[PDB]
């Protein structure tokens, strides 16, 4: 799919084309998340460790709740480039190649004459 | 095992799948597979059981005949291009090959009968690197060369896996061979949308593996190879019962978990390409597979089978704790639905 | 260390020969004022046919005939 | 107490300081790298 | 805890063991006055003297290490046992099955104190000797054929993979007599017992244990004389050699992955918990359940051990 | 905030919930008086319609 | 590849002796050297799709 | 707040989803032709490296 | 001859469906050892001096004599005679050439005319086989690696099989 | 194989001859196939035996074959409507009776019926609407 | 070659054909499965020849090396097999059902 691109950064990240997008916001939604996708994990491991589940290894739940959202930020960077890459390449080719992606006319409902199928 | 010979086995498990992946040579690459084939081999004899030395003469014979298909591949392309890979160019019939061959050794559809066999009488430990390290190798294979393989075989194998996988675990109770028909299951959406998008081939088994491991790493907490043995999962560690049961129902697609996405984008992608004749009896006969999965749910969580009095001893010696990966496996896997779009 | 190859000396007096040719090996050519010459008697040979270039008037060097002062020269390997 | 002693009752303080230590480097290296990225963004773009 | 990072820097039990190192069980009938060999023995060459498995060993084993509630402990009575033979209920295999996954955690943790301090082991009456009490039972009405057979499948499982004692020491006394000395000591239970059911023991040692073993192990049979001498008995076993037998194939690569199976309890007596429903081992849900959410509610045992707060504990949230 | 810490849970929610609400708003804000059954001109002294 | 670390690493363990145009010992060109060429030349930079 | 909250709020949320919805489309036919046309970067399928010919002077004549 | 290689391919095919027919374990070794003949000679016949000779030094009595050795140790039992075989071996001898038969009317054919030797340097040196294969030390040393490690870890391999 | 696509080429209801003789095969071909399969793995006993199962399974598959054939071309005939899923169903109904029979069950049948049949309908649909199986990847 | 190449090919198609319908002793497979790779060697050596293609004869070397070890581990395991039931028919190795 999107590999064999020009330009393609054989095993790289993050190119750094990506510095153009805007950075994620740290409180993203996503982010957030996956901050409680990571306590619930910290949570977790108490629990099948059988420890008091939230009042133990409160460093762990740090590192936890603080090394998920540390791969979020991340992540997400390069997720939202490669969708960004996806448009680029896709909004450009409608171009390159215009006659195959035409600009349609929609007659006005007054012209176009749906059937009726009544209820009754 | 001498911790050196450890090491050298261990590397050469582990130079097996990568010199595949990293090289574009394809003898290279049948070599990485040879390595894995050998250096698997001496791990799965580690009991020495009457039952062991059977498993590795079957995976052996197997592999290596598969291996002999692939390496017969290469050479015939070798004269019909003079390059030493795949082509555009490349015979049918010599592609053909290396779908069955390696299909084999993922052991994909009518080649399923050597997985569920060594997955029964390896460790559990064992078992894991023999479902999920083990695949890698060969998938990289395929998705390579995606572009020039059959969409009508993949897909046969690929139904015929998702059938016999679904039919052959709902009679077994040994979970060791449930885990194996599961695999051949999964391993067989994998492969369908080879052909039509490989970057979904790779989440498809991402999630097999982030899914299988926990779920593994949860048979062997208690050590047990069978559903009566993890019934009893209440009374020896209670808290795995909770996220058991949704990694299982995760493996199988219901859509709150994780274990939908895969199954979902899979069939928007062959609906995308038009297989919605496919694509519709695939997922029907998938919902076959929760059906076996949901019996285990129902012996080891939603309902509590009677245990033996010896197991109130093993309760109190404190429990050997399952390694953290399984927490973070099981939640990546569990729960990270909400998260999907950046995945794909 | 230094006494027990005495003994390793004395018996077993073929395994220590083994490590020291093993070995010795290893060390010669790294020091050895001639290894820089198997590199280049063996660069020397003329296998295959030494293709000629047209000429520019460009290329000084190049020596233009087979006796020109010019060139590779080897008064080395005479004498090496 | 316990017969056996538990090989956790006293903290594993190394646990602690790379478990507690980890985490601000994470943290300090991320909050830098969005207010650094948010600035290549206003840059490299118009502003 | 112990891992092959461990072993493979240094911590090796091959340097750690030595000639008073072995594991020496004394086996002898209900009354052999076995207990004083083994500690005088153990005094001599100081060898941690484990004492006869019990029904709470396993508790003064784990945590507290306070007596556990017969309920909790698995409800077995050797008491019931004698007054109550072939009872409806079963508390003897009841108390069979617990004693053998009792003596299992003894012999594992004997293991363990053996392969790390390199001090030898003598635990009295062995997992190998437990069949005689089982055999007996049989002969008489107290135990049915299934119930033995899940027994063996038990034995099977699990005895084999941990290495036979070194020697075994056998301080026989006949029939009558030990009846006679279970006259004198106190309790009613141990008295009354079949003079037959005794004869079954002993016979069922003679007849099995001591051959079988007679290879795997360097057997020292002592009549009642030479004991009451631990010094003699103990001079004896300084004098036998330690050769045949399969501990000579123990290198210290091998030893390493049987220390990691006893330093985990939890495996040791895994297959002790195999899932095989005969009446007498089952639990039952409902009652497993209230026992277990019992269990598991005694102070210092909701959380693993370090991180409950009733008993003491402190740092948890940091731990 | 001491054994109140649980009763404030709930109610902290919804002003969490109002929060994204009003939020929500402010993203879809286009159109914000450009519609045609309601597109006033803007009366002295107020910065937009809808807020 | 599937994983290029090759490229990546700037080695070409792999690559160098893929086809029958590639260096050949001794400069011993084989058969059909003129071709290959002319047929990857050709196919380098226009996809497979089309360079078929 | 008033109906005209809702109503310019509601044509916000179709604006956006009448946008995401073309583009969809497009780009399902897009993804159509570059696969069959291979004349666009995505679905451009690798031969092997020029780099990795050898215009050198051979050994034989004609190469 | 010009069939100088077809009769010998016939021959390969020969042995091949003797190993195929699974004769008694060392009865079909004999088999392979004779097809790995036939084989050596084929490739010498194309200039392959070296790598021919490699595999009559290799497969040959190293690998297939250490295969029939093991059979004497094991799966030596010598218990259908192998006369059947060899009754049916005849009829795919010439079952065979049915196949080719075929073919044969359909006919590249007549035997084998200049379908071996294709091109070959009237004049030069240097040109010959062991001069690619050590090619393993200059500009195709990965192979090299990657074999030594099979070797290598095949040694620990075996012996982990073996206790 | 041009011949096996000739079912299809002539329109349904017309020729009944070639449509029962290609259907009768194509149940046959799945006959040994399956029988093979069946042969394969749970062997038989005697040679014999398996010939005869392998004889067994053709037979049956071929009958399926047929009746499916003969009962959708003549339902067409009779009914004189040659595009109608209702055509195959009733030949697959057909189809399925067979199989009960063959296997002497009459509740085989009835799921034989009604799945059966079912399938082929919607073989008629597909092809009436043009539907694609095993597509090429056209994304 | 093209004629030849046809024989070694099959020559393998009846050595697959082998290997995949056992009959008695492994023995007999392993050595079967040997039958290929010589096969195998044999054609890549014969094309690698006759297209002058020398950077490409450590290949036909490589297949062998490889397969070598193959071979062995294959043997270890059926020597571990007729230590375990002494009789190497492919007959018994059927617990894991
Ligand atoms: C509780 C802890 C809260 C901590 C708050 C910390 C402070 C904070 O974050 O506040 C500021 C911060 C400011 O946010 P904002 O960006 O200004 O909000 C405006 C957005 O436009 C508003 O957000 P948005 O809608 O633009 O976000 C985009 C995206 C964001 O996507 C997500 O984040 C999904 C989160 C799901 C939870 O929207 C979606 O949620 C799409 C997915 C919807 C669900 C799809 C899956 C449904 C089936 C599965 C349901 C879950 C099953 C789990 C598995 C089973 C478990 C048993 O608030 C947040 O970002 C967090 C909002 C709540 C997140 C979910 C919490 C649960
Ligand atoms: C999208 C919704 C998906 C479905 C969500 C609701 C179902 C959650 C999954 C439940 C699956 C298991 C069902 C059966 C569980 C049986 C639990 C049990 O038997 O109790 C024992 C168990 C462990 O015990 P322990 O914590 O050690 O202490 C008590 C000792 N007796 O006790 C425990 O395990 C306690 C911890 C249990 C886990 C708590 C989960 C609470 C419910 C989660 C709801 C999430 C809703 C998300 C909604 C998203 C909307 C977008
Ligand atoms: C549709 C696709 C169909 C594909 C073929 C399917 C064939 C039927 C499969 C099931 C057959 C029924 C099961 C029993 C088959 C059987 O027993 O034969 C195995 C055969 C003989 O050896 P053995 O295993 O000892 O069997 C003796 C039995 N008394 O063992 C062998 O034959 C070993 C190999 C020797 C014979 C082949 C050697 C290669 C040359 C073949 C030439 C042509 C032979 C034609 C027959
Ligand atoms: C005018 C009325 C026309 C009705 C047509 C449909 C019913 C025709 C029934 C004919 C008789 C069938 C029969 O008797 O066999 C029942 C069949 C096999 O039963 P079995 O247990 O094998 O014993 C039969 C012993 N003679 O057992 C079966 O599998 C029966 C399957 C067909 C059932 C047909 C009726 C289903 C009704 C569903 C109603 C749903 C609401
Ligand atoms: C989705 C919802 C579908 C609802 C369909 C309802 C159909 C109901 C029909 C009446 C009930 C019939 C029934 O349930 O019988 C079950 C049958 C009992 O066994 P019996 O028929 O005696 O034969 C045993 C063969 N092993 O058990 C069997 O016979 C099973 C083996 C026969 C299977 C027959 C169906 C085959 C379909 C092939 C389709 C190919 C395309
Ligand atoms: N498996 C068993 N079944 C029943 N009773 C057992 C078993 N093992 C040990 N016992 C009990 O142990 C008692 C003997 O212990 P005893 O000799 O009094 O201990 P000490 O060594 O302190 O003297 C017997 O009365 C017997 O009932």
């Amino acid at each position: 799919m999107m590999n064999g691109r020009p330009g393609h950064e054989p095993l790289k990240f993050l190119p750094d084309e990506a510095r153009s997008l805007p950075p994620p916001k740290l409180n993203d939604p996503r982010l957030v998340y996956m901050g409680l996708l990571g306590y619930c994990t910290g949570l977790m491991d108490n629990m099948l460790r059988m420890r008091p589940v939230m009042r133990a290894g409160l460093h762990r739940q740090l590192l936890f709740v603080t090394s998920f959202v540390f791969a979020g930020y991340f992540y997400l960077k390069r997720q939202n480039y490669l969708y960004a890459v996806k448009d680029h390449d896709m909004f450009g080719y409608i171009k390159l190649h215009p006659e195959d992606f035409p600009e349609k006319e929609k007659k006005t409902y007054a012209e176009i004459l749906e059937p009726f199928h009544p209820v009754r | 095992m001498n911790p050196i010979t450890l090491a050298i086995i261990y590397f050469t498990i582990f130079l097996g799948p990568v010199i595949t992946m990293s090289s574009t040579n394809l003898m290279l690459m049948w070599v990485g597979l040879e390595f894995s084939l050998l250096a698997i081999i001496p791990m799965l004899i580690n009991k020495k059981n009457p039952r062991s030395t059977e498993a590795a003469t079957k995976y052996f014979v197997t592999q290596a005949t598969a291996s002999m298909i692939i390496l017969l591949a290469i050479v015939l392309n070798y004269k019909q291009l003079g390059t030493w890979m795949f082509q555009q160019q490349t015979n049918g019939l010599i592609l053909n090959m290396t779908l069955m061959a390696l299909s084999m050794k993922l052991g994909l559809a009518p080649f399923h009968f050597w997985l569920p066999e060594v997955t029964q009488g390896i460790p559990l430990h064992m078992g894991l690197i023999l479902l999920t390290w083990q695949k890698i190798a060969p998938l990289s294979i395929l998705i390579q060369i995606y572009p020039l393989l059959n969409s009508t075989i993949i897909l046969m194998l690929a139904i015929t896996s998702i059938f016999m996988g679904a039919w052959g675990g709902l009679n077994q109770t040994q979970m060791r061979k449930i885990m194996a028909y599961s695999s051949i299951a999964h391993m067989g959406w994998m492969l369908a949308i080879l052909p039509y998008n490989p970057s979904l081939t790779l989440l498809n088994l991402m999630i097999y593996i982030i899914l299988t491991a926990p779920m593994f790493m949860a048979l062997m907490l208690n050590n047990s190879m069978t559903i009566n043995s993890i019934s009893l999962l209440w009374n020896k560690t209670p808290a795995m019962l909770t996220m058991i049961s949704l990694m299982l129902l995760s493996l199988g697609g219901l859509p709150p978990l994780t274990g939908f996405l895969p199954k979902w984008i899979i069939i928007t992608e062959l609906m995308k390409n038009n297989c919605l004749i496919m694509a519709t009896l695939m997922a029907m006969m998938a919902l076959l597979n929760l059906f076996f999965y949901t019996r285990l749910i129902y012996s080891t969580s939603l309902t509590m089978f009677p245990t033996n009095n010896n197991s109130k001893m093993m309760t109190h010696q404190t429990k050997t704790k399952p390694n953290l990966m399984f927490s973070t496996l099981a939640i990546m896997s569990t729960m990270t639905l909400p998260l999907a779009p950046q995945l794909i | 260390i230094s006494a027990f190859l005495k003994n390793a000396w004395a018996k077993e007096p073929v395994l220590v020969v083994s490590f020291s040719v093993w070995g010795l090996a290893i060390i010669m050519p790294m020091i050895s004022p001639y290894t820089k010459y198997a590199s280049m008697i063996n660069k020397a040979t003329p296998y295959n046919y030494p293709v000629p270039v047209r000429d520019d008037g460009n290329m000084p060097d190049v020596p233009s005939h087979p006796q020109d002062p010019l060139g590779p020269s080897l008064d080395w390997l005479k004498n090496l | 107490f316990y017969v056996r002693e538990p090989v956790n009752a006293k903290p594993n303080w190394l646990a602690v300081g790379l478990s507690v230590g980890a985490s601000v480097f994470m943290w300090i290296y991320l909050i830098q790298t969005h207010n650094e990225d948010v600035l290549e963004y206003k840059r490299r773009n118009g502003l | 805890r112990y891992g092959l990072l461990a072993a493979i820097l240094g911590d090796k039990t091959t340097k750690k063991l030595h000639e008073y190192s072995r594991v020496i069980t004394v086996d002898g009938n209900i009354c052999s006055g076995k207990n004083k060999l083994a500690k005088e023995i153990a005094q001599q060459l100081g060898m941690k003297h484990y004492p006869e498995a019990g029904i709470q060993y396993s508790s003064t084993t784990t945590g507290d290490g306070r007596p556990l509630d017969i309920e909790f402990s698995g409800s077995c009575s050797l008491e019931k046992f004698y007054d109550d033979p072939k009872s409806n209920d079963g508390n003897s295999y009841r108390l069979q099955s617990w004693l053998y996954a009792s003596r299992l955690l003894q012999y594992a943790d004997a293991l363990e104190h053996l392969l790390s301090t390199g001090q030898g082991v003598v635990l009295e009456r062995s997992i190998y000797s437990d069949f005689v009490f089982l055999e007996a039972m049989y002969n008489q009405g107290y135990i049915r054929k299934q119930c033995v057979d899940h027994y063996n499948e038990i034995k099977r499982l699990t005895l084999p993979e941990y290495l036979p004692p070194h020697a075994v020491i056998y301080i026989d006394v006949p029939v009558p007599e030990v009846q006679s000395r279970i006259q004198k000591k106190g309790d009613p239970h141990e008295m009354k017992v079949t003079s037959a059911y005794l004869q079954d023991i002993e016979n069922a040692y003679k007849k099995t244990f001591l051959p079988k073993m007679s290879e795997m192990c360097e057997v020292l049979v002592y009549d009642s004389w030479e004991a009451e001498d631990p010094t003699k008995v103990v001079e004896d076993i300084e004098y036998l050699k330690y050769n045949k037998g399969p501990w000579l194939k123990q290198d210290d690569w091998t030893f390493h992955y049987l220390r990691m199976l006893v330093q985990d309890k939890t495996e040791v007596l895994n297959y002790t918990t195999i899932p095989v429903y005969l009446p007498e081992i089952t639990i039952g849900a409902h009652q497993g359940s209230r026992i277990y959410n019992s269990f598991r509610e005694l102070p210092g045992r909701k959380y693993a051990p370090g991180y409950n707060a009733e008993v003491g504990d402190k740092w948890i949230w940091l731990k | 905030l001491r054994e109140h810490w649980v009763h404030i849970l709930v109610p902290a929610g919804f002003v969490f919930g109002c929060y994204l609400d009003r939020k929500d708003d402010e993203k879809l804000t286009a159109f914000r008086n450009k519609s045609m059954l309601f597109q006033r001109e803007l009366r002295p002294n107020e910065e937009v319609t809808w807020k | 590849p599937f994983l290029d670390i090759q490229k990546k690493l700037g080695i070409s363990l792999d690559r160098h002796f893929m086809f029958l145009s590639a260096e050949q010992p001794y400069k011993n060109a084989a058969r059909c050297h003129a071709f290959e060429k002319e047929w990857i030349e050709c196919a380098h930079g226009i996809g497979g799709t089309r360079a078929k | 707040d008033g109906p005209e909250k809702n109503y310019e709020k509601t044509l916000a949320i179709l604006q956006i989803e009448s946008e995401k919805a073309e583009l969809r489309l497009k780009e399902q036919e897009v993804r159509r032709l570059m696969r069959a046309r291979g004349d666009g970067p995505w679905y451009q399928f690798p031969t092997p490296e020029k780099e990795f010919i050898d215009h050198s002077p051979k050994a034989t004549p004609d190469n | 001859m010009n069939n100088y290689i077809f009769v010998l391919s016939s021959l390969f095919l020969v042995g091949c469906l003797g190993l195929a027919l699974k004769p008694s374990p060392i009865y079909g070794g004999l088999g392979l050892i004779v097809s790995g003949f036939v084989g050596c000679l084929m490739v010498l016949g194309f200039g392959g001096s070296f790598l021919g000779l490699m595999v009559f030094l290799i497969y040959l009595g190293g690998m297939l004599v250490v295969f029939g050795y093991t059979t004497a140790m094991a799966t030596e039992e010598y218990p259908g005679s192998n006369w059947l075989i060899l009754g049916f071996l005849v009829l795919g001898v010439i079952m065979e050439v049915f196949l080719i038969c075929v073919l044969n009317y359909y006919d590249l054919g007549d035997g084998l005319g200049d379908w071996l030797m294709y091109e070959v340097d009237d004049v030069g040196v240097m040109l010959e086989g062991g001069i690619g294969v050590a090619a393993m030390y200059s500009c195709a040393t990965w192979m090299m690696v990657v074999a030594g490690w099979s070797l290598f870890a095949g040694i620990f391999i075996i012996i982990e099989i073996t206790r | 194989k041009r011949f096996f696509e000739s079912y299809h080429e002539v329109p349904d209801g017309t020729q009944c001859h070639r449509k029962t003789y290609i259907t009768t095969a194509l149940g046959g071909i799945c006959g040994i196939i399956g029988s093979a399969y069946s042969v394969s793995l749970n062997p038989a006993d005697s040679t014999l035996e398996a010939v005869a199962r392998v004889g067994r399974y053709t037979f049956t598959a071929a009958a399926i074959g047929a009746m499916f054939g003969l009962t959708t071309c003549v339902s067409a005939q009779v009914r004189e409507k040659p595009d109608d899923p209702l055509n195959y169903f009733i030949g697959g109904c057909a189809g399925g009776l067979t199989l009960g029979a063959r296997t002497h069950s009459y509740g085989t049948a009835a799921m034989g019926c009604v799945y059966m049949g079912t399938a082929a309908a919607l073989f008629k649909i597909g092809k009436l609407e043009g539907w694609e199986l095993f597509p090429t990847p056209k994304v | 070659m093209p004629s030849t190449f046809f024989n070694l090919t099959m020559a393998f198609s009846l050595s697959l054909l082998g290997t995949l319908m056992f009959r008695s002793h492994l023995m007999s497979t392993l050595l079967c499965l040997e039958g290929m790779v010589l096969s195998l060697f044999i054609m890549t050596s014969v094309t690698s020849l006759n297209s002058n293609s020398m950077s490409s004869m450590p290949i036909p070397i490589t297949i062998l090396v490889f397969a070598a070890c193959e071979a062995a581990v294959g043997l270890a395991l059926l020597v571990k097999v007729s230590n375990t039931y002494g009789t190497d028919y492919v007959q018994n190795l059927n617990l894991l059902q």
